């Protein structure tokens, strides 16, 4: 049994659209347990200055019970069947999903539909989750890594929809209303923009049947069933420096604008980041790690960790890197990093890519390690690519990447581009955008 | 008294033209780099 075959033999992902526009998809395995959920095309990006944070406030009440079955009951009914209910919300994607035995696949589907369609929004609950969210913000404020990425966006997409935090403003959360929340749900949570995805020991048909049964609400006007295209977000080469010598370490993130979900280059871009990779003081590979940056990081104690990323979006993205270092090793670190980006554009080797690829292949495969992760991949590919891309395909696209190709793309997206940078902490040694800008050319 | 008279003046001409051209250029370049600072904005955000 060869990798090649094990791929072809992976069951297909069934996709059928109901009448109201909702899409039901799923991957059936011989597993007794499963994961089903609805992945929505909503999020902070879809918010505005006045309702920024609603989608998150909503996330906080999605589980506090619906109208048909209030808090106590809703909770009790789920716990008692051993099901796990989780969910999240990003800038361009929200989702609620459940983990339970395939045997309850339908009762689950019912629950889901009841959550997205009939959230309680009990006036009394709101005022409580309001105090709660307010607390979550203070705790998250102490997580430099996310405070940084937020700032990164804040400036990389400054002045636009994407420049907003998923959680939202302090004011916004202090004043949002039963109304605004209701409105958000009734405006965004709609069939054509939703996907009921599932994976495990489920029958597509048993699923799609149970789907037609609880996801009814048919639309009348043409407006109701066309998916609204968002106004574009403008990238801006710029920097934001939140200094505080009182923090023990410094955080730095640098990025150029990304291509966006649909673009094929994204594959090569990922193949690229596979070369630079990532490090963190607990990798035992140490000085022998294959990643040049990681080595230098070790050889010269350049940092505590670092990661490359290719955060994609519908019409844009962020391709860059982030690293945590001590106040006095920020510069060398940055210097070396930008060096590697330059190496990508001008002197990548076949040897490098060959490996990067295998690392990437193993990566995609591991992204589907369980039911939740698979369901999460289905819920996403549809929402973003409009269909499902099977490992069999991914692999072919990845296998086709060669040095000469990695070079061209990276050059196309990195070389001589004005980057967006965010620094937090004791960042005095890292300095001058100008200097950083010139680290954007000549190997 | 000074045979270079004409050549000296012909050079002065060239010197000015180049000079005016080169200066303008380097002014733009100087400004271009500095812009990063000139427009820079800051704020004081204590956890007050
Ligand atoms: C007057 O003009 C000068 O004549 C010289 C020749 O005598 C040239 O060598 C100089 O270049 C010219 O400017
Ligand atoms: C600020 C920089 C100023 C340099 C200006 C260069 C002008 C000198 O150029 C001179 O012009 C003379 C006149 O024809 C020629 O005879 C000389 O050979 C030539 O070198």
């Amino acid at each position: 049994a060869t990798y090649a075959q094990t791929l072809q033999n992976i069951p297909e992902t069934n996709v059928t659209t109901l009448d109201n526009g909702l899409r039901v998809a799923s991957e059936e395995s011989s597993q007794p347990t499963c994961t089903v959920g609805v992945w929505i095309g909503a999020g902070s990006r879809y918010e505005n200055e006045k309702n920024n944070g609603a989608g998150y406030f909503v996330e906080h009440l999605a589980f506090k019970g619906t109208k048909k079955r209030p808090c106590a009951a809703f909770e009790k009914e789920v716990e008692s069947m051993g099901a796990h209910f989780n969910g999240y919300t990003s800038r361009e994607q929200t989702a609620f999903y459940i983990k339970a035995l395939s045997k309850d696949m339908p009762k689950v589907v019912e629950l889901l539909a009841d959550v997205v369609q009939n959230c309680a929004l009990e006036e009394s609950q709101i005022e409580k989750e309001r105090g709660v969210i307010l607390q979550e913000l203070k705790e998250m404020d102490n997580d430099m890594t996310n405070v940084t990425f937020d700032y990164l966006h804040a400036t990389a997409f400054q002045g636009t929809a994407l420049a907003r935090t998923v959680e939202g403003t302090t004011e916004n959360i202090k004043h949002l209303t039963r109304a605004d929340l209701a409105s958000y749900i009734d405006t965004h949570f709609k069939a054509p923009r939703m996907v009921l995805a599932a994976a495990g020991g489920i029958s597509h048909k048993e699923l799609v049947d149970a789907a037609r049964q609880h996801f009814s609400g048919v639309s009348f006007t043409y407006k109701e069933d066309a998916v609204p295209i968002l106004p574009r977000c403008r990238f801006t080469g710029s920097e934001i420096r939140a200094r505080d010598d009182a923090l023990p370490v410094a955080h730095v993130a640098l990025a150029v604008e990304g291509p966006g979900w649909a673009d094929p280059d994204n594959v090569v871009l990922h193949v690229a980041n596979a070369i630079i990779g990532r490090y963190d003081r607990t990798f035992g590979g140490g000085k022998h790690l294959s990643s040049r940056l990681a080595a230098l990081a070790v050889e010269h104690k350049l940092c505590h960790s670092f990661q490359t990323f290719n955060t994609s979006y519908s019409d844009t993205g962020l391709f860059g890197f982030h690293f945590v270092a001590d106040p006095l090793s920020i510069d060398d670190m940055m210097f070396c990093a930008q060096g590697e980006w330059m190496r990508l554009c001008t002197s990548t080797t076949e040897s490098e890519v060959k490996r990067a690829k295998n690392h990437l292949r193993s990566a995609m495969v591991a992204q589907l390690d369980g039911t939740t992760p698979v369901c999460e991949t289905i819920g996403s590919h549809l929402l973003n690519y409009g269909r499902r891309i099977s490992l069999e395909e991914w692999d072919s696209r990845i296998s086709a990447v060669d040095a000469r190709m990695v070079r061209d793309v990276c050059s196309k997206y990195i070389y001589d581009k004005c980057p967006a940078l965010a620094a937090v902490g004791p960042i005095e040694q890292l300095l001058d955008y100008n200097r950083i800008r010139s680290g954007m050319y000549w190997i | 008294a000074e045979p270079e008279h004409d050549q000296r003046k012909r050079m002065g001409l060239k010197m000015l033209l180049i000079s005016a051209l080169l200066t303008s250029l380097l002014y733009y370049m100087k400004r271009h780099k500095w812009s990063v600072l000139k427009s820079r904005k800051m704020a004081y955000r204590p956890p007050k």
